[PDB]
RNA sequence: AUCGCUUCUCGGCCGGCUAAGAUCAAGUGUAGUAUCUGUUCUUAUCAGUUUAAUAUCUGAUGUCCUCUCGAGGAC
């Protein structure tokens, strides 16, 4: 589970709100949210490795809370 | 009435309130120097003065912004505001008003036998004016063995926020030349500075 | 911002404008943001540069004088005996430049050592109490 | 805030005093040194009563004091030893009221040190060689001469330089227009950190040596050591040349000792007790200090123990050898 | 033995890996433990030579503080043709910034860090001063919650997190003002 | 450096600086008049004897080495 | 490696963030992990507070 | 190569000729003179009366020290009389 | 309506001639540092030096016998 797939999001959100957000549950040890170079925008979903694997169980349980930009967040195992 | 301070041999003030209901003691607070310390004094509730076994003289004061209800080797700490070298040892620290019609000040004693006060100044004129009569004097009359005076008030720690008085008293037994010459240096007079001198001490003491 | 390493000769010139302006407020009560410095002077403690570690080593002398040898030492306790070499080198190097100047006043500042069996430690004229 | 300091009772401990002639007067000037503070009196010929002419504070902690005299001068001197790394030599103007700063030399560091001189200091009776020392390593030697004018100039100074060597205590000695002498107790715990056993604590002696300054070589040797017995606190001048023998008195645990050289053999006398004491036998005894009394007709010594006990310490001499040391109650 | 010896120290959290190798560990024990002393920089046993460019690169070049911005010297410096350069020395034209010799009296008068518990090392700066509990102003607007944080609702439901678990957050076991809804 | 005493090193022993700092100690309390007389006032001697019992304690203090 | 401390019954926090084997932090956590109420009779300065409590319930 | 002789300071005033005339001798620097330079005549005699402290040349003036080196009492130490690691001539 | 061609319209990517006109700026040395580029260790094990620990450096490849590195026997 140490990984979460994350859908639904709007490009002023970067690296940093995910990073300052995620570990707001608990602390994303490896963070990735691609950054698209042709268009140099985000397409919105991210994948989130963790310290070990209950961090990200409790992590699906309480994760699909978060809203970024008024609109919903997707949070699933991986 | 509120709260206790505990004065360590070593490692100083500890600032410790005793929760009445849980009967507990708190200790919220610490020095951020190690002193051995001889005795402590308020000048209010939120500052303390103690005394070196050494015989320095520190005055230490709590932030405005102290947590009074709590739960490296601590949490919050109180700067320290002032160090002063006497260079003799306080056993005793009591603040009070020496003469009736005047002003409050702090009073300490020490082993040597000599009695002396701290003074608060109530304006920064006085404030400027001292500074210049300390730092023209250090220099054109410097201390009778050749060590010099800043460094021995600093002797332990660094001087924080004390004007010497005994310094500057001694305008009285330099030469004219040199008194009026400084005086000129101070754009003042000899009766001028002098009495302005005898200001401090008249009004807070004899 | 200086201090904090673009390329070593800001750490160094910087470091030179904290010696300058330390010996120059000395005695004057700002000592705080000194000592706020002395936090980012502290890192560049370790170097090969001649030009920098001598530079680092005027920087530290004049906080010396400045903020008063009670808060250097309580920099300096822990570098003197650790493992490494290194570390120890310097440290002790810097304990020296501490403790050549103002030897007289240090006294006080040496921490409470728990005596071994074969020699007491303990120092115990300080805990004389009337 | 800022707090202004004032003084108001300065204090009232004496830890020095010298007596010496500082206006030339035949009245003697008692310079008396408290704690922080430089001090001046005047005691009266008839009522006693004593006039304080100074008090000065020096912003400096002294450490020793001592007066001289330049050889069969009219006036005295003062030498300031300091807390600083400068000994600074003052005269007292009579009629300014005040002190005047007559030689400043500067000789190491600050603050009270061990191995920076100011500590213990000693002069020649001549007033030809003033001999200053720390507790260790380090003992100097300035010369001084009047100037054409008769006016004190101070020399360069020496180096007595003795590696891994305690103090304890310095006394100047009488010779007469010689190459003076210097009488340093001294210790060595060289022997002492390289034994790991702790034989060295013991069975280790102070050693009593004599320095020879010596103005044409213009050095400082050393020249004389006797292992001491046991170990004396403090040592004693005797006057020598024309009057008395040339030799040092060393007071020691239950006993004092004049100790000498030339052929002259030790001699010690024990301390003596009061009868039926209701101390503990296992306190032993020491004196504290020493004021010698010295007159063109005779001289004597004055010794006093923890309890307060002065006694007169005489000398018994067969020309200028000692043969034994005559100890009366005197008073507490 | 490294185990044995973290038994006679108060705080022996202090003895770490290479402790045991100290020629005098039954000291530094002691020692490291000093109630005011700091801590030794971190950069060695790190090979890296104490610094690199990585999070360099993003920093600003510099921001002046607030007692100078105000003053109005920032707008006034700011380009030229040599010949301009040597027709500016021949031509010369004088008095371009013209302070005003009151305002530069004024400021650093009229107007005009961390303690010592802190010291720098190489890659610190922002994290530990976003925490749970702690987050930043511009995602409270994206959140838009008017002055918890609503999934610290959840954090009611589902339990304290196994991630940080000495956690507390308002409300809850944690009986909160501005931004900082836990600690 | 080396000719200056209490000078450290890399190798130094604990014995050797806490011996340091004892001795450094004893010459500041032959130094200050005062703290010296508070001395003599807790346990009760004469100045005299007291920086005798520390001139004694100068060579030895924590005793034998290692 | 939490799991493995914390579940074994020694916390998980920095204090033992060094050690390998499992039994020495055993005596390590052992090593992590009382008033006077004043009886009438003057004897009771010996006496814990809930002693004197229970002698409440009981006078 | 050059370095201090450090022999024990006398009462000797020191000299400095034309070009280091300026130089407080330690910090390299200029600023605030404030005390005074003493060697011993070990280092100054002779020849060397009215020497430069560095260059060999005839003293035309007197070193003062800074305020810098003063507060750190670096002034106090061995006669600071460069000696080249050669002879002083 | 579709395919092809064409016309128009719109949107998105989206410095003259002459002898070429003529002419053309570099201090040194003593110490010292930094930053680029290129090239080398799959070595197995043990012993010692060495290191904070590594690293590194330094040495050899179970023993005996028989036969032609291999085989057998005794440990
Ligand atoms: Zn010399
Ligand atoms: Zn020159
Ligand atoms: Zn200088």
């Amino acid at each position: 589970d140490a990984t979460v797939y994350v859908g639904g999001l709007d490009e002023k959100v970067s690296e940093p709100l995910l990073w300052e957000l995620f570990l707001q549950a608990g602390p994303v040890v490896n963070t990735h949210m691609p950054k698209d170079r042709v268009t140099g925008q985000h397409q919105g979903y991210g994948f989130v490795e963790f310290l070990s694997e209950e961090d990200a169980d409790y992590a699906i349980k309480i994760m699909n809370m978060i809203k970024l930009y008024g609109k919903p967040i997707r949070v699933n195992k991986a | 009435g509120h709260r206790v301070i505990v004065s360590d041999v070593q490692e100083s003030f500890i600032w410790v309130r005793y929760k009445r209901n849980e009967n507990q003691l708190i200790i919220f607070a610490d020095d951020t120097y190690p002193r051995w310390v001889t005795t402590a004094s308020l000048l209010d509730y939120d500052t303390v003065a103690g005394a070196d076994k050494f015989g320095n003289i520190c005055v230490v004061r709590l932030p405005p912004n102290t947590n009074d209800e709590v739960d490296n080797g601590a949490s919050q700490k109180a700067e320290v505001i002032m160090n002063y070298h006497v260079g003799e040892t306080v056993l005793s620290l009591q603040k009070t008003t020496l003469i009736p019609g005047g002003s409050e000040s702090l009073v300490y004693t020490t082993l040597s036998g000599g009695i002396g006060i701290l003074v608060p100044f109530t304006s920064h004129e006085d404030h400027d004016f001292f500074q210049h009569v300390e730092m023209h004097l250090r220099s054109e009359h410097p201390p009778l063995c050749g060590r010099d005076h800043l460094s021995f008030r600093s002797y332990y720690f660094p001087v924080k926020n004390v004007i010497d008085g005994d310094l500057c008293e001694q305008f009285n037994s330099m030469e004219p030349n040199k008194q009026k010459n400084v005086s000129e240096e101070l754009d003042r007079t000899p009766p001028e500075v002098s009495k302005k001198l005898e200001d401090i001490r008249t009004r807070y003491a004899f | 911002d200086a201090l904090m390493d673009r390329d070593l000769v800001h750490r160094q010139t910087a470091s030179a404008v904290v010696q300058h302006m330390s010996l120059g407020v000395y005695g004057f009560g700002c000592e705080d943001s000194l000592n706020h410095l002395l936090n980012y002077v502290w890192p560049n403690v370790f170097e090969t540069s001649p030009h920098v570690i001598q530079a680092v080593m005027g920087a530290l002398e004049g906080l010396r004088v400045a903020i008063g040898p009670c808060r250097m030492l309580q920099y300096c306790l822990q570098g003197l005996f650790h493992p490494a070499r290194k570390v120890r080198d310097v440290y002790w190097k810097i304990y020296n430049s501490i403790y050549i100047g103002s030897q007289d006043a240090l006294i006080a500042h040496y921490p409470r050592i728990y005596n071994d069996d074969k020699n007491t430690y303990i120092r115990y004229e300080l805990d004389y109490i009337l | 805030m800022f707090l202004y300091n004032l003084t108001l009772q300065r204090a009232t401990g004496i830890s020095f005093a010298i007596h010496g002639n500082f206006s030339g007067t035949k009245q003697q000037e008692i310079v008396v040194s408290r704690g922080k503070i430089l001090e001046l009196l005047r005691p009266d010929p008839n009522t006693g009563k004593v006039h304080t002419l100074l008090t000065v504070e020096v912003f400096g902690v002294i450490r020793s004091l001592m007066a001289f005299r330049l050889t069969g001068g009219t006036k005295d001197y003062i030498v300031v030893g300091s807390d600083s790394g400068r000994i600074v030599i003052l005269e007292y103007q009579p009629s300014k009221n005040m002190f005047e700063k007559i030689h400043q030399e500067t000789f190491g560091k600050s603050g009270c040190r061990r191995i920076v001189p100011g500590q213990f200091l000693a002069v020649d009776p001549k007033g030809r060689a003033v001999m200053i020392s720390a507790i260790e390593k380090q003992k100097l030697v300035y010369i001084l001469n009047r100037d054409a004018a008769a006016r004190l100039t101070i020399s360069s100074p020496l180096e007595a330089h003795k590696a891994n060597t305690l103090v304890y205590h310095v006394v100047g000695v009488d010779v007469g227009f010689e190459n003076p002498m210097f009488a340093c107790l001294e210790m060595d715990y060289e022997e002492a950190d390289n034994d790991p056993t702790g034989e060295a604590a013991a069975n280790t002696q102070q050693t009593l040596t004599f320095y020879e300054l010596d103005l044409g070589l213009n050095h400082v040797v050393r020249k004389y050591s006797e292992p001491l017995e046991e170990h004396g606190n403090f040592l004693i001048t005797v006057p020598g040349g024309s009057d008395g023998p040339s030799g040092v008195l060393i007071c020691s645990e239950n006993y004092i000792t004049y100790k000498n050289f030339g052929d002259q053999p030790d001699i010690r006398c024990p301390i003596p007790r009061r009868r039926n004491d209701l101390d503990d036998p296992e306190r032993g005894m020491i004196f504290v200090c020493s004021a010698t009394h010295k007159t063109k007709s005779m001289f004597f010594f004055l010794a006093q123990t923890e309890q307060g006990d002065i006694f007169k310490i005489t000398l018994e001499t067969d020309e200028d050898m000692v043969t034994e040391i005559r100890l009366k109650y005197f008073d507490t | 033995t490294v185990a044995e010896l973290k038994q006679l120290v108060a705080r022996p959290d202090v003895v770490e890996m290479h402790d045991v190798t100290a020629q005098d560990p039954k000291l530094l024990v002691h020692l490291k433990a000093t109630r005011n002393s700091v801590p030794v920089p971190r950069h060695w046993c790190f090979k890296r030579k104490y610094l690199q460019g990585k999070r360099g690169i993003e920093k600003p070049p510099f921001e002046l503080p607030d007692f100078i911005k105000r003053t109005g010297i920032q707008e006034m410096r700011e380009q030229k043709t040599m010949k301009s350069k040597m027709r500016e020395k021949v031509r010369p034209k004088m008095g371009k910034i013209d302070i005003d010799y009151q305002k530069l009296h004024d400021a650093f008068f009229k107007w005009q860090l961390t303690i010592h518990g802190d010291l720098y090392y190489e890659g610190k700066e922002f994290e530990t001063r976003k925490k749970p509990g702690d987050l930043s102003d511009e995602l409270r607007i994206s959140l838009g919650m008017p002055v918890p944080p609503p999934w610290l609702i959840a954090m009611q439901r589902y339990g304290p997190p196994p991630s940080y678990p000495n956690l507390k957050i308002p409300g809850l076991n944690s009986p909160l003002y501005g931004d900082v809804f836990g600690t | 450096q080396s000719k200056y005493i209490g000078t450290g090193h890399a190798d130094t022993t604990k014995w050797e600086w806490l011996v340091n700092q004892h001795r450094d100690s004893y010459c500041s309390y032959m130094g200050h008049f005062d703290l010296l007389n508070y001395f003599a006032i807790a346990e009760n001697e004469s100045k005299a004897r007291v920086r005798f019992n520390l001139m004694e304690k100068m060579l030895q203090p924590c005793g034998p080495p290692a | 490696h939490a799991h493995g401390m914390r579940c074994l019954g020694i916390p998980n926090t920095a204090h033992f963030a060094n050690v390998t084997q499992i039994e020495d932090a055993v005596s390590l956590w052992a090593k992590l992990k009382d008033t006077e109420e004043e009886y009438e009779d003057s004897s009771g300065n010996v006496v814990n507070k809930k002693t004197y409590e229970d002698l409440k319930r009981q006078g | 190569d050059l370095i201090f002789c450090r022999k024990q300071a006398g009462v000797a005033i020191g000299r400095l000729c034309e070009k280091c005339d300026g130089k407080c001798v330690i910090c390299d620097s200029y600023v605030r003179p404030c005390t005074l330079v003493r060697i011993c005549d070990e280092c100054n005699y002779g020849s060397y009366q009215g020497r430069c402290v560095i260059c060999g040349g005839p003293g035309v003036s007197d070193a003062y020290y800074c305020k810098e080196c003063t507060i750190q009492e670096k002034d106090r130490d061995g006669c600071p009389k460069i000696v080249n690691l050669g002879s002083s001539k």
